[PDB]
């Protein structure tokens, strides 16, 4: 996260760590006691479930909890070249225990309303600037959805931003996820005070540019996909 | 919080004072 702070214990209960290899490498989203939404790209070079833990706490150095992991799913059509379909589920060994502190975020409706300008926080372990370390306390930054016509200008992506993808950013740029921060997730809180992830950390040309937003999974894109999957 | 979802600290606390 870049331009963000410091995240507080219990602010962002369903927020994981997935570790390769006894290192962070991406970010999560509980989405009930057996099921982590993340990003596709995170297995890109690895996806044997053995070589994997996920773990909940604003540490990485000094986690809360520890927690195998059973199965990845990596969406059928998926396509790295194009970032399209960067869409994952992680299934645990062991169900969570559900407390304040750990818990899931709600999945958007299907009509979920999204207006540009809106607010929106991303969270994340990803470095503070373009090429930098990740860190071992987790961060949030407070950004803007920008919509994928203004996203798709010639001076911006230029038409790589497509319907299953959705950006967000600040104009004078310098709040944006970064490396490290991919399949975290982009929440947004209704008037009822329930949180939604709207939108997974997937890519964007460096981080941080006033030019260039972060762009995200659109979840709404993958409802009937992950209802599949997990019967959620 | 429970097999419910979405709750930030402050819903949790509301829901638990009598």
């Amino acid at each position: 996260i870049l331009g963000g702070t410091e995240a507080e214990e219990g602010s962002w209960p369903w927020q994981v760590s997935l570790r390769l290899n006894n290192a962070h490498h991406c970010g999560g989203s509980l989405i009930n006691n057996m099921w982590i939404l993340t990003a596709a790209h995170c297995f890109r070079s690895n996806s044997n479930p053995r070589d994997w833990i996920a773990t909940s706490g604003i540490s990485t150095t000094f986690p809360k909890l520890r927690m195998r992991v059973r199965n990845i799913l990596i969406h059928n059509n998926y396509k790295s070249a194009t970032h399209e379909n960067d869409i994952a589920l992680v299934r645990l060994e062991n169900s969570v225990t559900f407390t304040k502190d750990i818990h899931s975020v709600c999945l958007p409706a299907a009509t979920q309303n999204i207006p540009p300008g809106s607010t929106a926080y991303v969270t994340g372990w990803g470095a503070q600037e373009y090429a930098g370390h990740t860190v071992p306390e987790l961060r949030q930054g407070q950004v803007r959805i920008i919509s994928n016509d203004v996203c798709n200008a010639p001076h911006s992506y230029n038409g790589a931003i497509l319907s299953g993808m959705l950006c967000a950013g600040v104009p004078q740029g310098g709040v944006d996820a970064c490396q490290g921060d991919a399949g975290g997730p982009l929440v947004q809180e209704d008037s009822r005070r329930l949180w939604f992830i709207v939108g997974i950390v997937s890519w964007g040309d460096q981080c941080g540019l006033p030019d260039k937003p972060g762009v995200y999974t659109r979840v709404t894109a993958y409802l009937d996909w992950i209802r599949q999957q997990t019967g959620i | 919080l429970i097999n419910e979802c979405g709750a930030g600290p402050d819903l949790i606390t509301l829901s638990e004072q009598r």
